[PDB]
Parts: C-alpha cells; structure tokens; sequence
C-alpha cells in the first residue's frame, strides 16, 4: 500500500489539538437549531456591554453600599470623594465587571475603556464635580488646583445626570506605578431644597470600547477549590 | 481553533478539560467498573465558564485516559467505554448482560493504544441545553427544582473486559471532554460566591471579602485612598 | 394601547391567536427595600385570559410586554434596575437544599430579593446588566418597557411547570427625601404577545 | 514514504463504526438480486399500519377476548365503556402493535396517531356510541355530559361500522399526568331484534400517520433473558 | 450509518452485537479450539429484530476481540480465525491438517493487534437467507422443520496457532457481527412470547402477564379505569 | 504529516488478501512471454471438453 513512517508525536494526546474523531452515534439526527434569542459569537459582545463599579470598595459598606458613592451637603468644597485605581488585573472596583471578569481568563487585554458616572440625587439637586484621568505613573491629585494639568472634565450634575469618560488607549499587561487612575473632586457643595434628601448618590459604570482585545487565554483567578451531591454522578 | 478573535465562543469554551478522574479496583474477588454521568458541574472551572450563558449547544469529545498501576510489569488490558443514553439501561455490575447491548454504543481500547476518542453529539430534545433551568422536572410538586429532564447527556460506564486475575493493580480511568460546534444563547453575570452543591445555585459566600456575600471585591481602607 | 385595557426590545427581537396588559398590584418602595421579582407566567397563570388559556390548555408560547412605571415627586430621589432575566434559577442562601415549590412559585403577589447584591443566585447585580434591563432614575425618567420574547430552547413549554423570565425591579440608590418616612409605588403592567396555546 | 502520526483513537474498536474491511472471499459471487415481493426500505413503512389495541386490557379476558370490547342491552345509556391511555413507553392497550412495539426500540418519537374503531354487531344492530380525545394533562371524563369540552364526535354505528379518529401531533417524550386518553361512552343504548345477539363487539385500530418519527435508538424492553440447543452451533 | 431516517432498515439493523462468547483453555496437555455456526439465532436481542422480517439479504462483518488472562505478563499469541463455509470440512482438533487449507480463508492475528475483522459475504445460494422456512430440509420425513438448508452461513473456527506452553492461561474470544448491505423484505409480527430453543419458534409464554400466552399485555383493573 | 488512526484490522494475515508487496528482487528482469500453444484464461474451458 502506501510506505508510511511514525513522525514523534504520534500517540500524543495534546488537549489543544484540532482534530476529528469518531462519532459515538451516526444516524441519530439532533434537534434542529431552533432560532432562540441572543445568541454570542463573540466574548466582546460581552465586554461592551456597561456594568457597576463598586466606588465605595470599603468596610462599612455592606452589600449594595459599594455601588455607590453619597456625596453630602456636608461634604467639603473641593474634598476628594473617589478614586478608580485602573487595574483589572488587581482586585480592585473593575474586578466584578463585565468587562473584569471576562478579562481574568486572558493574560494581555489592551483597549479603550468606557467609563459612565451617573448622579442619582433628586431633580432639584445642583453642584458641580470634577473628574480627572490619570494616565500611568503620573501623579494621583490630591487637591482641586493641581488636578488641572491632566485630562479633567467639570461635571455640573444640574444639568446632565450622566457623564461618559473615554479612557484612551491603554494596551494593558505592558506595565506588569499603577495602570491609571479617575479621582472626582467637589467643585462646588450640594445644593438641595428643603424637602429632597441632603445625601445624593453616584453611580458608577465602565465597558469596553471597539478597539478591546484579548489574548493568551489562561483560567480565571476568581473561581477555585467542597461540592455538595459531587459524588451522586458516579 | 483558527479563528482571528481568540474570544469567539468557540475558542473560549473548546478547550479540553478533566471532567473526571475515578480510579477503581479490579480483582478476582466478587464498584469494580467505573460510571459516570455526564454532566460539566464537576469541576468549578469549566462550570463557571459555561453558567456564563444560559442556553448552549455542543458537541461532546470524550478523551478516555487509562493508567494503571501496581499494588511485575504493568499489564495490557482492554477496557470497553459504553455511551449509556438517556432512555436506556445502565449496567449495575461489571459481569452484566448489559455490555453485551448491540445498541449502547462501546469502545474497545487498550491501555498500550493512544487514548481512546469519541464524539458525543447534541443529545438533547430541546434545540440548546438549559445551563439554567427555571423550574421543576416532574408534573408534581416533589420534582426538584433547576433540573431539566431533556437536559442529560447519557452516562458513560467504563469496565475491564479481561477476566478477573489474582494480581493487585489500580486502574485509574482520566475523562477527558472537550466541547464542539458551540452555539450560545444569552450571556449572564459570571458567579462572584463560591458553589455549595452541584445540583443548584445555593450560595453562602467566604467569610471574608473578597467573594464574601456582603462583600464581593476585598475592601480598601477608604474610597479616597 | 392594547386590547381594552389602557395605561425597548429585548436582543433585538421582535416576536411575530387572541391579542392588553395585566396591571399587577402596586408594590410600595421605602428606604429599607431590597427588590422585587415576579416569574413569567406564573405571575399570570391565576389571572383572566390569559389565566384562563392557561388552565385549559397544556402548552403555552408568548411573549412579554412590561411596563413598570414608578410615580414619585420632584423631590423623590433614587434608582431602580428593571432587569429581566431570562431562566432565573435562584439559589438559596447558607443551605444546600435547592428552592421549593413554594419559594419559587410565588404567583400575582410576586416575591421579594433576599440579597439583591448576588441577584439571589451568586452572581452579580454589578453585572446584571447583561441582561435586558433599564433604569429608573427619578431625577430623570418615571417609567421603563422592556420586550420580552419567546426565550426558550423547546418550541413551546409548560406555563405550570417553568417560569422562562424574571422580572426584576431592584433599588440600586435607595429612596430619599427629607423626612424618611416617604414611600413612592410602582405599578407593573405586563401583557403577553402572541399567546398562542395548544392542548384544549 | 509519507509521514504519519497516530491520533488518540487509533486501534480502538467503536461498535458503531463505518469503514469498510477486509472481504473474507474476494471472487465469491453471491447469487444475484432476485426481485421479491414487499421490500421494507425504511421501518416507518410498518409503524403505518393499523393493527388491533387490547381495549380489554383486564383479567379474565382470556387470550383473544382482549382484543374487542362487548357492548350489550344491558349496559347503561351514559356508562364509560373503555379508555385508552395513550403509552407507547408504558404497557397498556398500545404496546402489542405495529405502533407500539417498533416505538420501543427508540427513545423518542414524535407524530400523529390514527385510531380506528369497527363494529363487529348484526346489520341491524343500531345505537350511538361518543369517542373523547383528551388532551395530555386534561381530565379524563366520567360522565357523557362532562365530555363535550374536548374533542369528541357521536358516532351511530346505524350509519357506518368504522369510524377513524385522528389523534393530534403529541411530540411523545417532551413529558416523560399521562400523555393522552381516548375514552367511549354510551349515547343510546344497544338496539338489535329478536334473532340478532343482545351482545355486540368493537375492535379498535390504531396506526401511525405520515407526520410520525423515531430516533435515539435503544434495544427494545419486550424481549430479554435459557435457549435449547444453544451450544449446538459450537 | 449517515441516512436522515434513523429507521431505515440498514440503519436499523447494522449495528454490531456481541454474537458469540466462549473461552477455551490452553495448555501443553491433550476443546482447545474455538468453532461456531454462524447464526443470529443465539441472542433473543438481535434475533426478535432479524424476526421482524421474512427474507433478508446482508453481508456479515466479524471482529474477533480475543482477551487472555491468568488462571508474569500476558502473552503475545498468535491465533487463526478460519471461515469455514458451508460445503467445506472443519478442523476436528487444533493441530489437525484442515487449519492449513488453502481454501478456507483464515486470518493470522495477535493479541497485541487491534481487533481482527472480516467480511462475509451473502452466502446463500437463494436471492435473501430465509428467516422463517415453512418446510423440511432433507427430502424425507426425517428431515428437521424450520431449518433450510442454504441459509447456513458457514463455521468461524478460531485456534491459538503457537505450540502448547506449561502456563495456565486462558483465552476468551468475543465475536462482533454487523451486518451490512441489509436488504428486507415481508415484515412480520414481533415476537411476544419468550423463546423456548433456537431451533425453532416454539411457544410457552410466561406465567402471568405481560407476555403471557393468554394475556401479552399486563391487565388493569377494569375497562374503564 | 498526516494524522492517521489504526482500524481494527491492521497487522492482521488474511490469507485470501490482495494488495501488492515488496518485490525482493527490482531489477530482475524475468524471460519475456513467448507464445506457447494451449494457454487456459478460465477452467471453464478444461470442464467443456469430453
């Protein structure tokens, strides 16, 4: 017949290989794909899509408490309310995200990420935030006066009640101080009627943009290990 | 794999992992042969990456590893790996007549060949596995809950075809399965507590954060910090 | 306007047999609530015709129209995420005992979030908007419609057996205003699309 | 020669594999197709044909008494006279036909059935009987007055002998209470002369229709196990 | 199989079963040998399915899967699988002069092999083997009923070819036999009665329903319940 | 190269085989076919004469 020869690497099994094997049942005819909604190609489609940051990552904040952040009518004119350390690698407020999670089962992300603040105080509520991008190894501003010579957007929640801060361009697992940071200063007080709440709230979201991309796949540090009914299978 | 993305849902759940390890006895004593039902709950790994979506439909690629090991010179045996369905009878013992089934598919491998390798197709009724079921099995209020009927794969027994010998060896069986063809259905939250059981989604949560239950991400001293 | 009664897409889905919505009982939000949840179509299996359709006959295919609008002053403050989730089996919280019949099958009174920070089931709300979901934020808008389609692997299911969707209604920012005593309603309105039943 | 390496399944004997192997007796010329009547390409052929249900699926209906159901003058003007519970998997009135007993070799099955009742009375034998098809899940009826909500026809067989009633597609084990019931009631009582007998009979058909499917197959439960001469072939 | 039915009769019935399980001892001493008819009247699985028809045309695929086992290291024997069709003489003994006949087809295969496998072709000197046969064999009234005489297949006569040894092993040799090419025709009742021989078709029934011979189906209590 | 996988089967002797094989001597180039009286293609020929 034909003169073969055995290369090395024959008899392997390799987990990652790409071939065909035997089918264990020809013939049996599965249940045709039916057209159910939503269907993901693509684990981007995932990342992009917004989710909570907890911005209120403390003790004392118990359960729901860390989603948000309150600012106060006796809070200071130009005091410090949050920072957003840009680590998605680190457990930090990015880790229980869309865009967090999936990322931990890769080892090189690089992209743009797409912060979203939304301000949840009454409709009378007026004042102004600042918030500032710090790129990588810059200073994080402790002061409203020196956090001027970064990228700053000033946020008078009176009139919008949604601010969307585009992160540039990062490329991620390039660093190995930190990856990037958003703090937000008070600019002015809150001002609120006499009926509403003195105490207004901050949320917090980020997805990715179109430019994200992962690679080198590895297994998620968040999950690990007992299982209950583990042994009912065999 | 061979795509462009490395995140198409294809390159990220086709990836072959340890869905079970059993080792068990043989002797000439009269479990003396492995069973298996086929599920992915086993290990929290691969769970938690296919409890991301909710429906999902694939083909299986089952990878049957066999060592064996002494109590001289290891023995060559051969092993049958029978697909039991859903809707069909499982052995209950190593001699019974049900390995004999012309129609419970087997494989008949040896432990000198390179692993034994079958693909299990979409053997559900339904168009895609329910990964999460909302609702009870049975017509009557003892069903259980989260338990689809229509959701099982089969069950894969796995013996010794030698006859029963006097010398002392462990037969250790590695299953190996590995998804193909994926197709999945709408994305959910990724699990932040830990699993309790395999048959739910019962949560308790670590005792301290991070992953606790009132606390998923591990605190820092203040938000301005 | 549908039928008689008077007052986004789910995926970008549209679903294409008797043709108006079921105004459920107003649930009352205070300060200290953590959630709600009604099961689709448990939450209309005892109610009407659709309730009616469900009693006799044995299988069941629609979609979901809802409409959860939440009536509050200018000096009411707070958010809420009207999330659906489709096939939402809960977990239980601290036991290995899965949910009975009767944590789960809670009818037209719906039921309450035990721990709405892991959705009930020990995933996320930070991520639950992964699913179809809008917000509620008072500052802003009143109101929020959510489509809901035939979201099944089987072409058609059992109404008595299996809830498909999870209607949500969570306060992330809790109720505010001065004296904390207010409390502000929401009204939920579900009517089903298509409602074609087999088995009479 | 042409380099090769052995994959994981190699030597490996799957019983439900398609290759082709060795001709034992290469030149042995079998003798040639004859053409013989009644070939069965395909075992949907003969899930279609009408065979008899056991509507006397009780005691002390000995052998063939089980296949008819006695109708007389002295039964009562609205008394239940059989049901059938629609089981394939289950042993009841359907498990010894053509229907029932090629069902069994797969697991599931999906389609239309077709029941026929034919009256085995004089020609002057005159009455109404009323066939109701219930529904999976739906309440089998005990009185004639409670069973005109579902699907139920009046029947005179004065007029004709046969009557076909076609049961809906059902798509079998989706269920896995009972998947069916097809009951029969008096309407009138049992009007013959004085020559004719006061005891009439009916015998009930049932075949598959063109809709109908099987897949999954399994071995069948019917048959199972000593043989005699067994070791005579060794 | 790859059809789109599932029912199609080649699809129903080439499915490979284990017709034939027999060991045999092997020592320096001096049956030895493995012989079997060809038949699938042995196992009432296969049996009741070929039953369901009246004439049947199929090629016939045999793999032998030969274990050995002690009574160290197992050994690597050579055996010789020999088809002995219906017309030729068999192997009385296994160093008999009939194991080197140039005619009947053997095959030489090892233990350490994957599993040998031939295919017999359609034997029978009529156009389909006779499932059923209302008649005699012989022309007197001697002859036996049911048995035609051109529907036997042939002899599988399977020997050890190496010399005897003073080790104590012995030798199970698994028969696999699928059909192939399968053409049906006049389908017949299913059996409901247990079998009673392989000879014929003869009847007892059990004790009590179901598949009594006055009651097939299992009683309920009335009618109308 | 190319991945292969061994059928049951293989390293099996039937003797009724037909494949080809190692020509243990290429080269020898055997006496070419003369014409030699009475050649038999079938033994059906033989079996017709009386």
């Amino acid at each position: 017949g034909v003169p073969t020869y055995l290369l090395p690497g024959s008899g392997q099994f390799l987990t990652t290989d790409d071939h065909s094997s035997a089918p264990v049942l020809p013939c049996f005819n599965p249940t045709p794909e039916m057209h159910i909604p939503g269907q993901v190609r693509n684990m981007l489609e995932v990342v992009q899509v917004e989710s909570m940051m907890e911005i209120n990552n403390t003790e004392s904040a118990v359960g729901m408490e860390r989603l948000k952040v309150d600012i106060s009518a006796l809070t200071d004119v130009d005091q410090l309310l949050f920072n957003i350390p840009l680590d998605i690698q680190l457990d930090g407020p990015l880790r229980n995200t869309l865009v967090g999670n999936i990322s931990r089962y890769y080892t090189h992300w690089s992209g743009s990420l797409e912060m979203t603040f939304m301000f949840c105080g009454s409709f009378m509520a007026t004042g102004k935030l600042i918030l500032c991008y710090t790129p990588p190894g810059g200073s994080c501003p402790t002061t409203r006066e020196t956090a001027m010579l970064g990228t700053h957007i000033v946020w008078d929640f009176g009139l919008q009640s949604s601010v969307t801060l585009i992160i540039p361009w990062i490329s991620g697992s390039h660093y190995r101080a930190n990856v990037g940071y958003v703090t937000c200063f008070m600019q002015t007080n809150l001002i609120v009627p006499s009926e509403s709440s003195d105490t207004c709230s901050l949320i917090g979201f980020i997805a990715a943009k179109d430019d994200f991309s992962l690679r080198l796949m590895r297994d998620s540090p968040d999950i690990g290990q007992h299982l209950h009914a583990a042994e009912a299978a065999y | 794999q061979h795509g462009v993305s490395e995140t198409l849902v294809e390159n990220f759940l086709s990836r072959a992992a340890l869905v079970s390890k059993r080792s068990f006895e043989y002797k000439d004593h009269t479990k003396n042969f492995f069973k298996w039902t086929i599920n992915t709950r086993s290990f929290v790994q691969l769970r938690r990456k296919l409890e991301l979506f909710t429906y999902l439909r694939f083909d299986a690629e089952i990878t049957i590893l066999t060592t064996v090991a002494v109590n001289m010179g290891l023995p060559n045996l051969t092993l049958q790996a029978m697909f039991v369905p859903t809707g069909a009878l499982t052995p209950e013992k190593q001699d019974s007549f049900h390995w004999q089934s012309g129609s419970n598919a087997s494989v008949f491998f040896k432990i000198s060949d390179p692993p034994a390798r079958m693909t299990i197709p979409f053997m559900c009724i339904n168009s895609a596995y329910s990964v999460f079921y909302d609702g009870f099995a049975g017509f009557e209020k003892s069903g259980l809950y989260g338990i689809n009927p229509a959701d099982t794969i089969g069950n894969l027994c796995v013996r010794i075809v030698n006859e029963h010998q006097p010398v002392g060896f462990t037969v250790t069986v590695r299953v190996y399965m590995k998804p193909k063809h994926i197709k999945a259905w709408a994305p959910r939250p990724p699990r932040t507590l830990p699993y309790m059981s395999i048959a739910n989604a019962n949560y308790k949560g670590k005792k301290r954060a991070p992953n606790a239950l009132n606390a998923i991400i591990g605190n820092r001293d203040s938000v301005k910090t | 306007k549908l039928g008689n009664s008077a007052i986004c897409c789910a995926y970008g889905e549209w679903p294409n047999q008797p043709e108006r919505f079921y105004t459920l009982k107003s649930v009352k939000w205070e300060a200290g609530s953590t959630g709600w949840w009604w099961k689709l179509p448990d939450a209309l299996n005892n109610i009407g015709m659709f309730g009616q359709n469900v009693q006799h006959h044995y299988l069941y295919r629609s979609g979901f129209l809802i409409h959860v609008q939440c009536n509050a002053t200018r000096f009411h403050q707070g958010a809420l995420l009207v999330v659906a989730i489709p096939e939402h089996q809960r977990g239980a919280h601290n036991t290995n005992t899965s949910p009975g019949f009767d944590d789960i099958m809670k009818g037209e009174e719906g039921g309450t979030f035990n721990h709405p920070y892991v959705l009930d089931d020990g995933t996320s709300l930070a991520c639950a908007t992964i699913f179809p979901h809008q917000w509620i934020n008072l500052r802003t808008n009143n109101s929020a419609t959510i489509v809901l389609p035939w979201m099944n692997a089987a072409p058609m299911d059992f109404p008595l057996r299996h809830n498909q969707w999870t209607l949500a209604i969570i306060p992330v920012v809790p109720l505010g205003t001065r004296t904390m005593s207010s409390m502000v309603p929401i009204t939920v309105s579900i009517a089903p699309m298509c409602c074609e039943f087999n088995g009479l």
